[PDB]
């Protein structure tokens, strides 16, 4: 009952969402390599400066 | 900004080992300058009257 009542509280609250994280996640999705490489090149960068 | 900031980053990435060597290049001149900065002032000063 309790799982039920639940769905039936939050369906109408779940399209918009389900469509906002599918857009935002497909952001980054879509560039994995440049992400990764950002990340490479900001490691390098950020442990230079923290060490000095 | 992922695209302009990869840039950026594989520039500095380039010149790694001189970047970091500048910092501290630059923190021993400043320092060195700083302990004798009123003399510093002082002669420049005098310089100009």
């Amino acid at each position: 009952n309790v799982l039920s009542e639940t769905v039936d509280q939050t369906s109408p609250h779940l399209s918009a969402a389900l469509d906002g994280v599918a857009r935002f996640s497909e952001t980054i999705g879509k560039r994995d390599e440049d992400v990764k490489k950002l990340l490479a090149s900001a490691n390098k960068v950020a442990t230079v400066l923290g060490d000095r | 900004v992922i695209k302009n900031l990869n840039t950026v980053l594989d520039t500095t990435v380039r010149h790694q080992k001189q970047f970091d060597e500048t910092l501290v290049n630059f923190e021993t001149l400043i320092t060195g300058l700083k302990n004798r900065a009123d003399p510093i002032a002082t002669s420049v000063a005098d310089i100009s009257d």
